[PDB]
């Protein structure tokens, strides 16, 4: 369902609609008034249309029959598709100006918000559903504004990203039970190489800028990193990767993973579980929002510290949240502290563990005495 | 209470010393003036006695004054949600600002001396990136008014006195290659926050001075606490003065930049927004006449509110004049397609009745002559 | 409820009773030999007033038992020490204590 | 293994360095309880030996130095550092001895500058507190959050400062040797840890006068000669230690500023005494001037009929010499003042060869030299040096920014001020720590100590100068911001702070304007505090408004509309805490409403007269939103006020719907009474919003309109019925005991007083027939009731006294008005 939503909702990738024309050649030609063209949602891979049961709604690209999907941008509500030109032609529609009314070329109906405002809109956030009205109101004028290329590239990436990992998740839970034994795998072969290559591309895409850069341009790279990471979390893949770890982590070893996914994926098990942890760290690196989201499920990472397949990655993942979120420290209990202390006993003298402990004592200049006393109560008198 | 009020010698020594100190600072220390700003800039501008090796490479390591600008540039280019107040930036920006001007038939042969010395003093600053540092700080204040942005605008004016050609060149080039939107977003936000005349607040102030409040440890007679009308009168003045100095000298290139920014992703028409503010000032000055239209004479605080509102209106008109001189055809069309005419007719209506009312007596000869120069 | 053992004989005839402050250079240690406390690191004798139970009762009773100027060894069980509660962050709960008590002087 | 082996075992060195970082972290920010525990693991002997161990590695050496500072010095240094920003100068003979320059013979204008940090400083600074580290002591019987807070572990400071001076001398001479084996492995590791210790001891004031002399000789010998060994400034040091050098100099510059302020206080002490004596003699001459004068004596006695604030201003007003005629001071006193101004500006170096010959010239020369020698890459170091440079040039500006915090106190109350400064020390130290019950008890005790300190009333100006109202405001802001979505944890100290702020406003008008600048912030923060019961922050807002006309009544219309929107929400939804206690569900909150209405009552009614500007605005805001009045008088579906008062009586008198039905809670909400008090407050608020009588006869259009508006909203007949509504009369029975009702659950005379005020201000009594009409229906039974209950038993009862106040405040003047 499409709405007229305000705030920072529409400055994200969810509000990106592609003006795809019906013309094979010169599809990038400058738009005249009322040129028939489809509308596409890049982040979901679906096309805007009007159907029978629920009206003007976005529909799958496999059912874009060019009748309910085509639309025309008309100058006014007055009753007005010319020939395609082998070039740009006349530049008429401007970015940020040259107001257009979008009307269905087939049904002849105009865009308009749903007039009733229910009790949800009485006090809550003001968002109004769009309905393809027969005649339309007066304030149904629409503006067209530019969008940045790098985020548009991310927008095209985010759909394929969802497709590959969602299909991977669907492949994964297919062998949740049903051990292979000595026969073939549960179903179709998993996209191990495709996923691994995607992981490398995303980790490099989310690599923080190098320290030795000049102070001026580096800040702009920080802004780019924050923006891209914010969009990826806002599109929900921070939860998706958590599902990937949750699905894989219930198997003790690679040989145990071979019993379910097959022997071919046993070798790649260590690599995929590590690279997911680094990708998760890259996603949460330097982000107030992403680090703050792990306060709710803080015990998730803490419960997995004893696993031997990936200790450095998970410890660094834990480190990122603590060094940015002051409120996460308030959630830390006695059990977590003893578990982290147990990491020293079960993994040797790793100096990063002490870094985690140092982060626990103080958040951004404010002391947390509820955790300082627990740390010195459980660690110092032992003398071991 | 006055006749029964206890003499000075009966006060305790500690109590008497307490208000003695605040009177001493208010009457002897605040009144004292110390001229050290120029000597500071002179000291910081000498990259001397380190050239004993005279290396060929000549990387031109910054002199101490340049290090200030570079440090203030990085603290403004760093990414923060809110830009905080730095007392050090307050002091050094004010020192830099008031280390520039240093200022009856004087002849033009010695008149050009002060100008070329002032140009030297501004060159001492803008040759070290101070123009871009000011641009960054304005784009970094995010539209939040305060003493920081006021000191920044003060420095920008002091470095832009007389319409420096190369300073406007550097500022325009830095905007053209950076292509940042936040600068004009801030300019629009600050200008929209500029206060106008308020009848309700003026009436409240009139009741307050009618009551005439006093403190406990002694008494202040007709206390001069901050007026709630035109509190930012000087800030509204020097904001438009800074805008005027940016277009002064018929810089047609920058004049078209204000109307539209081709390089920028989005365009904010400063000229149209300026007209809108002038319209708001027009309404406030109209109703402040209409308050006194029924009355006969203008009181002391009333004429002071005229004087400061009119001085702001004068600065606005001078800035508008600089926007269109040259002539700038783009601005001329923008003014034509704006709501300027409504402000023009409303001001003419005001001017008629001010001149007729104020000419009935010799007590408002000033407020008439400052009226006359405004139209 | 404590066990003492003299290390170096001193007076052997005078006992610390109520009315005079007890001054020692003690050295407490853990059950496993992990030294945690002493006074000679601080380079100052430790003075405490016998009677008002400001110090632990095992130390009090041991000092009361042993004579003046006689270097001694004490042993405080957790039943006469901090025990289950334990000193916070210093002594683990239910720990046996060993003391290299040197009652150097009274007053 | 030997500790020195870690210079090769890099694997162990990094881990143990991080271990020392953790040891600093656990004891960081005044966790003195843990700091005492760490004394067992690392002792005094180890730390002192580790300072002198020259072969220790870099990170380990710095970690041990910073650990020593954290365990023993950081808490005291921090609190003392905060105390250095204020200058409370007592009036003592040692204060009197303070001079701008030492007694010398160089020149009449000024002499050579005295050595910084050398001399006596009488400025009040709390003494440090230390508890010796002991572990053999018995476990305290007191539990957590009740036992006193632990102090910092003790350590010999005279020994520490002598070791520091010796070690620093060793480092300086080794610096001049140009040795290829620096201590710790580098120049930075050789000089940074020791200079941190020196800076901390200097801040704490451990060093003596001779110790300061030795330090000045070490930093710069020839300039600091009072009347190779090369100073620190010629050692071409790296960037990191240059920061510590600046930190040393901003302490010496602070000492110079404090010396100046103390000199001003001493001069003020002398000058007030001689000026008072001259003013006394002049007053005596004025007493005999009437023989040789006439009516023009008003100009001479204008001083003694004018308050001293502008008396001293006139007396001091002779600086520019164009005003000597007005000033009556003799030329000897005038010379005294202008002379002290001359050497004061000479001390600041205004006006009056490579040798700097002073700290002011030396710092500026050094900082400029550092900047021009190389491109400094540390931004913090850049900001540090230019802070020093600005302070050296702007000698008068820093004094002008230090005088508002300056204050003078009586010698007989120094220990009381010393105590309140100690109490404020914990208050400041608790804003950097997460809120806990243990800290809550400590701050509550600190606030109570502020209450019990008599200086808190004696010198409100000093109490304002310290800015306690700020700190107590943010310590609330931490609580309100913390968990504002779920619940405001620890309300016990929240009500203690609110009670303090409310008690703070009533001290003086200036204390009220200090709170006056913080209403819209506080009212905004009061959006979620409604669940909490007691001294809500709304009462603080009201306390900043009560009994003040010019100042307190400048509330913005945005503030008023946002408060009434809160009232609309409270009149639209039930109280969540009421619902949580099992109370029956009614669609509006009376306690929250009545709480807003008493605030709006104070917002519009001051000194017995209504406020014209506030009255119409607030009435317009209520009349836009009919839900504000409650279920009654909503329009359609809004029953009459007589129906609302009747149903409130039945709800209050009949249990199982008046409360939880399961004051025992000491604030036990009774719904019927709360509804009834809401309507009483609404009528009281409208009565206080009524246009004034003197304005009515002027024929003002809006005054007449507003009066007609209130008359149309509230009919007079229902008010007459409410007056005619009976009371619950205490009786004599049940073994003769005092049979009395429950005040917060029964009908009270206060609500009737709220009816009377609306009557005498909005409708009014103009004719005999309607006068006697109300008199025989509602007033006569009540006035008889008060006299009947006035007996040997019931006259002292709470109901009888309620009738006494109720009649004498509102009822009796109305009949006294309508006597003709």
């Amino acid at each position: 369902l499409v709405y007229y939503e305000g705030g920072a909702v529409c400055t994200h990738a969810r509000s990106l609609w592609r003006l795809e024309p019906l013309r094979i050649s010169w599809s990038g030609s400058h738009l005249r008034w009322g040129q028939p063209l489809r509308i596409r949602h890049v982040t979901t891979g679906r096309y805007l249309a009007l159907t029978e049961d629920q009206g003007l709604v976005v529909v799958d690209a496999c059912k874009a029959h060019t009748k309910a999907t085509s639309f025309c941008f008309r100058v006014s509500k007055e009753k007005l598709p010319k020939r395609d030109v082998e070039g740009m032609g006349p530049p008429e529609i401007k970015y940020g100006e040259s107001l257009c009314f979008v009307q269905h070329v087939a049904s002849g109906l105009w865009l308009t918000y749903a007039a009733p405002d229910p009790k949800a809109l009485r006090l809550g956030v003001l968002k109004k559903k769009a309905i393809l009205h027969q005649e339309g109101h007066m304030d149904d004028a629409l503006f067209l504004t530019r969008c940045q290329q790098e985020e548009s590239q991310a927008a095209r990436m985010i759909h394929s990203t969802a497709g590959l990992y969602n299909q991977f998740i669907k492949g994964l839970d297919s062998f949740s039970g049903k051990p292979r034994g000595s026969g073939p795998p549960a179903g179709p072969a998993l996209p191990i190489e495709a996923v691994i290559l995607s992981l490398q591309d995303l980790i490099g895409y989310f690599e923080p800028p190098s320290e030795e850069l000049q102070h001026e341009e580096k800040q702009s790279k920080l802004r780019s990193l924050r923006n891209r990471q914010s969009l990826f979390q806002e599109e929900g893949m921070l939860s998706l990767v958590l599902n990937c770890i949750d699905r894989l982590n219930v198997y003790t070893t690679a040989a145990h993973f071979a019993e379910y996914a097959g022997e071919e994926a046993a070798e790649s098990w260590k690599e995929i579980v590590n690279l997911l942890y680094e990708l998760l760290a890259s996603l949460i690196r330097g982000n107030r929002a992403n680090c703050a989201l792990f306060s709710t499920n803080l015990d998730w990472v803490v419960s997995k510290l004893d696993r031997l397949e990936a200790s450095s990655g998970i410890l660094e993942v834990l480190y990122c949240v603590l060094i940015e979120s002051p409120e996460v420290l308030n959630i830390i209990q006695e059990n977590h502290i003893k578990s982290i202390i147990s990491l020293l006993d079960k993994h040797g003298r790793n100096h990063k563990v002490l870094d985690v402990l140092c982060s626990l004592c103080v958040c951004n200049g404010v002391a947390v005495r509820s955790n300082q006393d627990l740390i010195t109560e459980n660690l110092l008198p032992g003398r071991e | 209470a006055c006749f029964r009020m206890t003499p000075l010698y009966n006060l305790p020594t500690h109590r008497a010393c307490n208000m003695f100190l605040e009177s001493y600072k208010a009457a002897w220390i605040l009144t004292e003036d110390h001229s050290f700003e120029d000597r500071m800039i002179d000291d910081l501008s000498k990259a001397g006695e380190q050239e004993e090796e005279e290396e060929e490479v000549e990387e031109k390591k910054p002199d101490p004054l340049h290090q200030l600008v570079l440090h203030f540039s990085r603290t403004a280019l760093t990414e923060k949600s809110k830009l905080d107040e730095d007392y050090l930036y307050m002091a050094y920006a004010d020192i830099m600002a008031k280390s520039c001007h240093l200022e009856v038939e004087v002849s033009f042969e010695e008149k050009e001396m002060e100008k070329q010395r002032l140009l030297y003093q501004q060159s001492r600053l803008h040759t070290r990136g101070a123009a871009e540092m000011v641009l960054q700080m304005i784009s970094a204040c995010k539209g939040e008014t305060g003493a920081m942005v006021s000191s920044t605008l003060k420095l920008g004016i002091s470095i832009l006195n007389g319409g420096n050609a190369e300073v406007q060149q550097k500022m325009l080039d830095y905007l053209k290659d950076k292509k940042e939107v936040g600068f004009f977003q801030s300019i629009q936000a600050l200008m929209q926050t500029c206060s106008v005349l308020d009848l309700n607040a003026f009436e409240r102030q009139n009741k307050a001075e009618g009551l005439g409040m006093v403190n406990e440890d002694g008494t202040v007679i007709n206390r001069q606490n901050g007026e709630k009308v035109m509190a930012d009168d000087e800030f509204t003045q020097d904001l438009f003065r800074f805008l005027q100095l940016l277009c002064e000298g018929h810089n047609n290139d920058f004049q078209n930049y204000l109307r539209t920014q081709t390089g920028n992703t989005t365009t904010i028409n400063i000229i149209i927004c300026t007209v809108d503010y002038l319209l708001r000032l027009q309404e406030s000055i109209s109703d402040f006449y209409w308050y006194y239209s029924g009355k006969d004479v203008i009181e002391e605080q009333g004429k002071r509110n005229f004087s400061k509102a009119m001085s702001v209106a004068k600065q606005v008109f001078n800035s508008l004049t600089e926007y269109i001189q040259g002539p700038c055809t783009g601005n001329q069309q923008s003014l034509a397609h704006s709501r300027l005419w409504d402000a023009v007719v409303g001001f003419l209506h005001v001017f008629a009745h001010m001149m007729m009312k104020l000419a009935q007596d010799s007590s408002q000869i000033e407020l008439l002559k400052e009226l006359l120069d405004l139209q | 409820g404590v066990e003492i053992e003299t290390i170096s004989p001193g007076d052997g005839r005078t006992f610390p009773k109520k009315g005079q402050t007890c001054v020692v250079h003690y050295t407490g240690m853990l059950q496993n030999g992990k030294k945690f406390d002493s006074s000679r690191d601080r380079n100052k004798p430790f003075k405490f007033r016998i009677g008002k139970q400001e110090v632990i009762k095992g130390f009090e009773e041991g000092a009361a038992q042993m004579s003046l100027g006689q270097r001694a060894k004490l042993t405080c069980t957790p039943d006469v020490a901090y025990g289950a509660t334990g000193h916070p962050g210093v002594i683990p709960p239910n720990a046996t204590l060993i003391f290299d008590v040197e009652l150097l002087n009274l007053e | 293994m030997d500790i020195l082996e870690l210079s090769e075992r890099l694997d162990l060195q990094r881990f143990h360095s991080h271990t020392l970082r953790l040891y600093r972290a656990v004891c960081a920010l005044g966790n003195n309880r843990v700091a005492h525990a760490l004394c067992s693991h690392v002792d005094q002997a180890q730390l002192l030996h580790a300072l002198e161990d020259a072969h220790l590695p870099g990170p380990l050496r710095a970690g041990y130095y910073d650990l020593l500072i954290s365990i023993h010095l950081e808490s005291a240094c921090r609190s003392r550092r905060s105390m250095l920003s204020e200058y409370i100068v007592p009036l003592t003979p040692e204060t009197r001895a303070i001079t701008l320059f030492p007694p010398g013979r160089k020149g009449g204008n000024a002499r050579r500058h005295g050595l910084p940090g050398v001399g006596v400083t009488t400025s009040l600074r709390p003494p440090h507190h230390f508890s010796p580290p002991c572990f053999v002591a018995a476990l305290p019987a007191a539990g957590v959050a009740e036992a006193p807070a632990r102090l910092s572990p003790a350590i010999p400071l005279e020994a520490l400062r002598d070791k520091a001076l010796r070690m620093l001398g060793e480092a300086v001479r080794d610096g001049g040797q140009h040795a290829r084996d620096p201590v710790g492995g580098s120049v930075e590791f050789q000089f940074v840890p020791v200079l941190k210790l020196v800076s901390t001891l200097l801040v704490m004031g451990i060093f003596g006068d001779e110790d300061v002399k030795q330090i000045l000789k070490m930093i710069e010998p020839e300039v600091f000669t009072e009347e190779l060994e090369e100073g620190l400034l010629q050692m071409k040091l790296p960037e990191s230690v240059k920061l510590q050098m600046c930190n040393l100099l901003e302490y010496f510059c602070d000492q110079e500023l404090q010396h100046r302020v103390e000199s001003l206080a001493a001069f003020a002490e002398r000058y007030v005494d001689k000026l008072q004596a001259n003013q006394r003699s002049r007053y005596a001459l004025l007493m005999r001037a009437f023989t040789m004068s006439a009516a023009e004596t008003a100009r001479r006695t204008r001083e003694f009929r004018s308050p001293p604030q502008e008396q001293i201003n006139m007396l001091l007003h002779f600086k520019d010499e164009a005003d000597e005629e007005d000033c009556p001071l003799p030329e000897d006193i005038r010379q005294d003042l202008q002379d002290f101004h001359q050497d004061l500006l000479a001390h600041c170096g205004i006006q009056l060869e490579k040798k700097p010959q002073s700290l002011q010239e030396l710092v500026s020369h050094m900082v400029v030299r550092w900047a021009q020698e190389d491109y400094v890459q540390s931004p913090e170091l850049v900001r540090a040096m230019f802070s020093l440079l600005h302070r050296q040039y702007d000698g008068l500006g820093e004094l002008l920014r230090a005088l508002p915090r300056a204050y003078t106190i009586s010698p007989s109350s120094v220990e009381d001020t010393m105590s309140l400064l100690e109490c404020l020390g914990q208050i400041r130290s608790l804003l950097i720590v997460q809120m806990g019950p243990q800290e809550e008890n400590l701050m509550i005790q600190s606030i109570g100590n502020i209450m019990n300190n008599k200086v808190f009333y004696q010198h409100p100006n000093l109490m304002r100068a310290l800015g306690m109202h700020e700190t107590v405001m943010e310590v609330m802001v931490n609580v309100l911001g913390g968990g504002e979505t779920k619940e405001i944890r620890f309300p016990k100290m929240v009500t203690s702070c609110c009670r303090f702020l409310c008690y703070f406003c009533r001290i003086s008008r200036q204390n009220q304007r200090s709170m006056f600048d913080h209403l819209s912030y506080l009212l905004e923060n009061s959006g979620i505090g409604l669940g909490m019961q007691g001294s809500t922050p709304l009462d603080v807002a009201a306390a900043s408004v009560i009994d003040n006309n010019e100042l307190a009544l400048a509330l913005q219309e945005q503030d008023l509309e946002k408060v009434v929107s809160y009232l609309a929400g409270c009149g639209l939804q039930s109280c969540p805490m009421l619902l949580a206690k099992g109370y029956p569900d009614i669609g509006w909150n009376p306690c929250g409403g009545e709480r807003y209405l008493d605030f709006l009552r104070f917002a519009v009614f001051v000194n017995g007269e209504s406020v014209e500007e506030n009255a119409n605005v607030v009435v317009r805001l209520l009349i836009r939103k009919p839900e504000c009045f409650g279920p009654a008088l909503r329009g359609e579906g809004g029953s009459g006020l007589l129906a609302a008062i009747e149903e409130a009586i039945r709800i209050s008198e009949d249990p199982a719907r008046d409360g939880p039905g399961v004051p025992p809670e000491e604030n036990r909400v009774h719904l019927g009474h709360a509804i009834m008090s809401f309507y009483a407050a609404l009528i009281d608020l409208l009565g206080r919003c009524a246009p004034e009588m003197h304005l009515i006869q002027a024929g003002k259009g809006e005054a007449l309109r507003i009066r007609a508006i209130l008359r149309s909203l509230v009919p007079l007949d229902d008010l007459v019925g409410i007056i005619s509504l009976p009371l619950q009369i205490p009786t004599l029975g049940k073994d003769g005991a005092l049979v009395q009702p429950k005040m917060s659950a029964s009908f009270v005379p206060d609500h009737k007083a709220s009816m009377v005020l609306f009557l005498d201000r909005v409708y009014g009594i103009e004719n005999q027939d309607f006068l006697l009409h109300v008199l025989d229906v509602g007033f006569l039974p009540d006035m008889r009731a008060a006299a009947s209950l006035d007996t040997a038993t019931f006259s002292t009862t709470e109901m009888a006294l309620a009738l006494n106040r109720y009649l004498c405040l509102a009822v009796l003047p109305l009949i006294t008005k309508c006597a003709p």
